[PDB]
């Protein structure tokens, strides 16, 4: 009859005191599907609220075949209203061991492609550097080999390439048709490029100690207003901190001189002659053998 | 006690805990009279377990009516029955 | 027309305005008075006479 609102108040009002947990085949079937009508009637609260209940429930329930796939679906398309892609990689550590066990590298391909979509646009985590391993990479695939390499792509990463590789090869970038949806593709330009920009302040400050601004703004691939919009966000935030001097236009690591000088750093003096003693023990014992000999 | 001066009561055990915006706070000040704060604890706790109850992390306007129907034996008492004369 | 409204006006001022002090001291130091004014949005002269008072 086309009621989107109505289809779901309706069961909304009814399986919540339907079911006293006597049969739970049918019960969290129903559930799964509740949560669908609430993606239709664009209630974010409603589905969240019932992925607390049976979704814990279910893990110390065996795995099913049907039941398991209706939970990886949910879990992405709750992230329209969300838009947070550090969540749903947590989410697919499940799926990734389920398609390399039960199923095969068929269905294994194409979600390991999604599955490095919602790392790259993850603003950070302390899981990123795990997730560079993973377990079943090595496999020797063309598609494992390239989602593997843009993730060590930050490091080096000018934001000079950065539109040709999306347009080069987009099976998750541009056009995804997979665990995603929209009206345009605004969605995947606006949030890729936010994270492309986060993730590079972060390794120049690890290399680069004091950069022009100059230069700098040339790297990021912004103005002087969209510069400083990222800087303000990565500190503000507790990510990285750095010196920013508008009027001299040098941008320095901000070094802690907390280290109180010769109580901390003058280690480094004593480990200079510190491995001599170690290395003439060895060369005692070896040169008075092969010499007198 | 008052209606308007438990409130630094209710109202703060109310802030420490999540509440939904039709959640009506001023139904608690009004039938209650001359509790403690241990009884007032107790009718906050409640509505928050309602709210588990219905598998809901966020206390209705139902929870607190709930949970004064529970609180309604204040002083030791069997039923509305005592007082014998 | 109330006095004590307008005690607590001026609390609310650099109660507001701290907030907005503390925008541009969390990142470095050392910038142009010129683009402190265009993120607060005051004068020149408004900023510094009342960030010289706290």
């Amino acid at each position: 009859e086309g009621k989107i609102d109505e289809a779901a108040d309706i069961l909304c009002e009814l399986q919540v005191e339907t079911y006293g947990s006597m049969e739970m085949s049918e019960k969290i079937q129903f559930i799964l599907e509740q949560m669908e009508l609430s993606i239709l009637k664009g209630d974010y609260s409603q589905a969240t609220v019932l992925s607390r209940k049976i979704l814990k429930k279910t893990f110390k329930n065996p795995k099913y075949e049907s039941l398991k796939l209706e939970y990886y679906n949910l879990l992405v398309k709750i992230s329209l209203h969300k838009r947070e892609y550090l969540e749903v990689a947590q989410y697919l550590q499940e799926i990734y061991q389920t398609d390399a066990i039960k199923s095969d590298e068929a269905k294994w391909k194409p979600v390991l492609s999604h599955i490095v979509y919602f790392l790259v646009l993850s603003p950070y985590g302390n899981l990123q550097n795990d997730l560079i391993h993973k377990i079943q990479n090595d496999n020797n695939l063309k598609k494992l080999e390239s989602q593997e390499s843009l993730v060590k792509l930050f490091t080096t990463n000018e934001l000079m390439r950065w539109p040709i590789v999306q347009k080069t090869y987009e099976p998750v970038l541009n056009e995804d048709d997979l665990a995603f949806g929209g009206e345009a593709n605004k969605h995947h330009w606006e949030d890729l490029q936010k994270r492309v920009i986060e993730h590079n302040l972060r390794v120049i400050s690890e290399y680069y100690s004091r950069i022009t601004l100059l230069r700098l703004n040339e790297l990021l691939d912004l103005t002087e207003s969209q510069t400083e919009t990222y800087i303000s966000d990565l500190v503000n935030q507790g990510i990285i901190y750095a010196k920013v001097n508008r009027p001299a236009k040098i941008v320095n690591f901000e070094k802690p001189k907390n280290s109180s000088q010769l109580l901390n750093e003058w280690s480094h003096n004593v480990d200079e002659l510190l491995e001599h003693i170690e290395t003439i023990g060895h060369l005692i014992t070896k040169e008075e053998i092969m010499h007198g000999l | 006690r008052d209606r308007r001066e438990r409130r630094l009561i209710f109202g703060t055990i109310a802030s420490k805990m999540s509440l939904a915006p039709e959640a009506d706070l001023d139904s608690l000040i009004i039938r209650n009279d001359s509790l403690s704060g241990a009884v007032i604890a107790a009718i906050m706790q409640e509505a928050g377990l309602r709210a588990v109850r219905k598998n809901r992390y966020v206390i209705l306007q139902s929870d607190l009516e709930e949970a004064y129907a529970t609180q309604v034996k204040t002083d030791n008492t069997v039923d509305k029955f005592d007082f014998y004369k | 027309g109330d006095e004590l409204t307008r005690s607590h006006f001026n609390a609310l001022y650099d109660t507001l305005l701290e907030s907005n002090l503390c925008k541009i001291i969390e990142p470095f130091e050392c910038v142009e008075i010129s683009h402190i004014s265009k993120i607060i949005g005051l004068d020149t002269q408004q900023v510094e006479g009342k960030l010289s008072q706290m």
